[PDB]
């Protein structure tokens, strides 16, 4: 997963 | 009416068509309802950030924090925010421990971390560079 996107 | 859970998916769609105060708001509403989730305000923070508010940003890690304290990406927008206001040393130590909590969580965000580090480190000899 990407980290810098939202949940 | 819609629930903190609709307020919270229309907010990521909105971030994802890019609209990053509408969908800040839409994660304010999230939290008027139940603002016990961590989650509601790291998203928030990523808006911020987003619109080059890292000061707004770093309160909503703060709030994120006090919620759950083993929060990864709370860690690691925080350690963003410090980096934009040129807190190079705690904008570090935030990465390193988004990537040691990632790590014992057993996540695996790729490469992403560790080269917000080298980001962070070569910033932070810039600086000192920049000075002499």
């Amino acid at each position: 997963n990407p980290i810098s996107d939202v949940d | 009416s819609p629930s903190a859970q609709e307020l919270k998916e229309q907010g990521n769609r909105l971030f994802v068509g890019r609209k990053y105060p509408e969908a800040a708001a839409c994660y304010g509403r999230a939290i008027t309802r139940n603002p016990l989730v961590a989650v509601y305000y790291t998203n928030r923070a990523l808006c911020y950030l987003k619109m080059q508010q890292p000061e707004q940003a770093l309160a909503d890690c703060r709030r994120a924090l006090e919620l759950d304290g083993q929060s990864v990406k709370a860690h690691f927008f925080l350690g963003q925010c410090q980096l934009e206001m040129e807190s190079y040393d705690e904008a570090i130590a935030n990465l390193q421990r988004a990537y040691s909590l990632a790590k014992e969580q057993r996540l695996n965000f790729g490469d992403d971390i560790p080269s917000a580090l080298r980001i962070a480190k070569k910033k932070r000899w810039n600086s000192i560079e920049e000075r002499r």
